[PDB]
């Protein structure tokens, strides 16, 4: 049916005003689409914010307001607070289905940005004895919590065999993620340099090792 | 106040059927809709359908009409959703939410995780990750089902510990944990990770030894 589109990520500072939009592939969002906005915080904590285009849910702060701005539904946070850092989903009632946008991750900078500490570990001998090899790349302490991870084996991009977790908020509220490259020991033995490349805010950190 | 209480975690095998429930607290059940939401790992949120208990009207997403059956028992103020013929694609966290005019979910339940797997209980293989401040790790590979608990030096090492979320590799989970200690500390001070996998009563300790 319709495809509802939201910005994927926005960053602001405490006390600033930020507007998030929600649009449809059917053309304009109207009042009969009853635009809804909800917030997702860590550990599956969801809060309804806005219902029926502009009604604040019970006990939602007045700094959150919803409106139709032109052909789009929008959520404006007038005077953003550090605790508003979360993912915001809008949904539209269309053809008797609630259709969800992809969610906007909103960073509200409550501390200075921080680059990732990347550590890459080689396979342990005890795992190589099983005929398997996992390289582990741990990525911690980054803020904002958005990072891309890329693996290279002897310079060729790896697109099969790696798993990367979604960023978890650490206790200090910076974020962490790991990535795994699993290979058979035979495959491990055919290559020499392995790299884990992490791009955070336009800059890349790279950690490489050589089998040897 | 208003509370939406959900049932617990479910583990089910392919082909089966499960029933999940949401109990309302703090409001008149018969004046509100109960909606059900599916959240997949990284697939976003999907609306399954809604039931209006007061007169048992329902709306279903066409895509879930062959999968779901929504019911509600007004005397028990409970809504249920039964999912049939479970595939792996049904593993997700399900939420029930309270709705009314123009909205589906001002209050949300806490979620109920459903995992659909053919796998059997498997204990973790624990592998020490040495470099050769220093960061040491432990890889906890190939266990089913979730969870495992990781401590370092029986809980004494608590600062600078990071345990990452499990990924699924094949139909078994893998997770790792790192601890960063001052470089003078290691190897003089022994560092051991402790892994417990309650589902197979596995408890294993791994001393990190330099390479
Ligand atoms: C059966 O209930 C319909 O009428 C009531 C009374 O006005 C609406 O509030 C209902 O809509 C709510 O519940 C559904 C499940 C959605 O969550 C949207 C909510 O507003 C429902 O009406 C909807 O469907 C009708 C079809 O008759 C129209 O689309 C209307 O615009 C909707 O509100």
């Amino acid at each position: 049916q319709a495809v509802v589109t939201q910005e994927s990520a926005l960053t602001t500072s405490p006390g600033e005003t930020v507007t998030l939009t929600c649009r449809s592939s059917t053309g304009t969002v109207t009042s009969g689409n009853h635009a809804n906005w909800v917030q997702e915080k860590p550990d599956h904590l969801f809060t309804g914010l806005i219902g029926d285009t502009n009604n604040r849910a019970p006990g939602v702060p007045a700094r959150f307001s919803g409106s139709l701005i032109g052909d789009k539904a929008a959520l404006t946070i007038t005077g953003a607070q550090p605790e508003d850092e979360a993912i915001y989903f809008c949904a539209l009632w269309c053809n008797n289905h609630w259709i969800f946008g992809g969610g906007t991750k909103l960073t509200v900078l409550g501390q200075p940005k921080s680059s990732p500490s990347v550590t890459l570990f080689p396979p342990s001998s005890e795992e190589l004895e099983t005929n398997k090899a996992t390289l582990v790349c741990t990525i911690t302490d980054f803020y904002p919590g958005v990072v891309t991870v890329d693996w290279k084996v002897d310079g060729t991009p790896v697109t099969q065999g790696m798993e990367t977790t979604q960023p978890s908020k650490q206790s200090n509220n910076k974020y962490m993620a790991s990535s795994y490259l699993t290979l058979t020991a035979r495959a491990w033995e055919r290559h020499s340099s392995y790299s884990c490349q992490v791009t955070h805010e336009g800059h890349t950190v790279e950690k490489s090792l050589s089998r040897a | 106040e208003v509370q939406v209480q959900q049932s617990g975690t479910v583990l089910a095998r392919p082909g089966a059927s499960v029933k999940m429930s949401c109990k309302a607290s703090g409001y008149t059940f018969t004046n509100y809709w109960m909606h059900w939401i599916k959240q997949r790992p990284g697939q976003g949120l999907e609306w399954i359908g809604a039931i209006y208990p007061g007169n048992s009207a329902t709306f279903y997403n066409h895509k879930f009409r062959a999968k779901t059956k929504l019911t509600a028992v007004t005397s028990t103020i409970t809504a249920y959703m039964e999912l049939s013929s479970l595939t792996n694609e049904d593993s997700a966290v399900y939420y029930c939410t309270r709705g009314g005019h123009g909205y589906y979910g001002d209050y949300w339940g806490q979620g109920a995780s459903l995992t659909v797997s053919s796998a059997k209980t498997t204990p973790p293989s624990v592998y020490p990750l040495a470099p050769g401040m220093v960061t040491l790790g432990c890889l906890v590979k190939g266990y089913f089902p979730e969870p495992v608990t990781v401590t370092w030096n029986s809980g004494s090492l608590s600062s600078g510990v990071h345990t990452f979320p499990a990924v699924l590799q094949s139909d078994l989970y893998t997770l790792s944990s790192s601890v960063t200690v001052p470089s003078s500390t290691w190897p003089s001070e022994t560092v051991t990770c402790n892994v417990a996998h309650p589902a197979s009563s596995t408890k294993v300790d791994k001393k990190i030894v330099p390479r």
